[PDB]
């Protein structure tokens, strides 16, 4: 799971 | 026959052979501060630091086309308040004579998720899992991307001093980067092989990138020393  | 060197074990406040990007700061204690940090220690979110050597550096020719063989050397600390969740990294690259900063964050300040803005080569000590990334922290050898070519497990210790040894062989185009922790007697090494000729110009600048994290604190970046050398031959 990736942020931004 | 050309060939540059320098050493050093501590930095020094206002250095005119350094040339500071972002956040970067030299304290008075001798370290090169990557980040922005509180009054006690503490990093901020979305920092980012880079620093070069001032010289340029003659990687490759194109007239005989002739490659520099080089090898780097030093030692760097982090400092992670919450040892569970931390702040994407720190690199060693070269780069464009006039190379600024790029993307934050998960781009460690040296690559961004467009095609390119430089051409950058570059040794990564990542702490966070992007999508790209493998799981858990890694050093990386990264061409013209965030996505590294190859990467190794890297034993991540707070606070402890991490000795680097980063070599480039123009003969195998062989970059070999390896990692020590004295304290710990752990080691990790990474190898694979770049062509400067096609991911660099002919002159570049080397330095550090050590980027904080989006929205949480993560860990902070200190190198406390340097070495480099490098040889163009005909
Ligand atoms: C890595 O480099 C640093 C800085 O050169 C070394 O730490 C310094 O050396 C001695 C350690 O006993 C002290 O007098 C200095 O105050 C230290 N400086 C700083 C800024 O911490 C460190 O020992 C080196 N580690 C190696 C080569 O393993
Ligand atoms: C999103 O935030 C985390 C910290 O929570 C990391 O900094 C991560 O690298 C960020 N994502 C990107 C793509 O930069
Ligand atoms: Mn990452
Ligand atoms: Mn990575």
């Amino acid at each position: 799971p990736d942020t931004r | 026959a050309e060939t540059v060197s320098f050493s050093w074990n501590k930095f020094v406040p206002k250095q005119p052979n350094m040339i500071l990007q972002g956040d970067a700061i030299v304290t008075s204690s001798g370290k090169l501060q990557l980040n922005k940090v509180d009054e006690n220690g503490t990093p901020k979110p979305s920092s980012l630091g880079r620093a070069l050597y001032s010289t340029p550096i003659h990687i490759w020719d194109k007239e005989t086309g002739s490659v520099a063989s080089f090898a780097a050397s030093f030692n760097f600390t982090f400092y992670a308040p919450d040892t569970k969740r931390l702040a994407d990294g720190l690199a060693f690259f070269l780069a464009p004579i006039d190379t600024k900063p790029q993307t934050h964050a998960g781009y460690l300040g040296l690559f961004n998720e467009n095609e390119s803005g430089d051409q950058v080569v570059a040794v990564e000590f990542d702490t966070f899992r992007n999508s790209w990334d493998p799981p858990n922290p890694h050093i990386g050898i990264n061409v013209n991307s965030i996505r590294s070519i190859k990467t190794t497990s890297w034993d991540l210790a707070n606070n402890k001093v991490a000795k680097v040894l980063i070599t480039y062989d123009a003969s195998t185009s062989l970059l070999v980067a390896s990692l020590v922790y004295p304290s710990q007697r752990t080691s990790n090494i990474l190898s694979d092989v770049v062509d400067l000729k096609t991911s660099l110009p002919e002159w570049v600048r080397i330095g550090f990138s050590a980027a904080t994290g989006l929205d949480i604190p993560g860990e902070s970046h200190d190198v406390l020393s340097w070495s480099f050398a490098s040889n163009l031959p005909h």
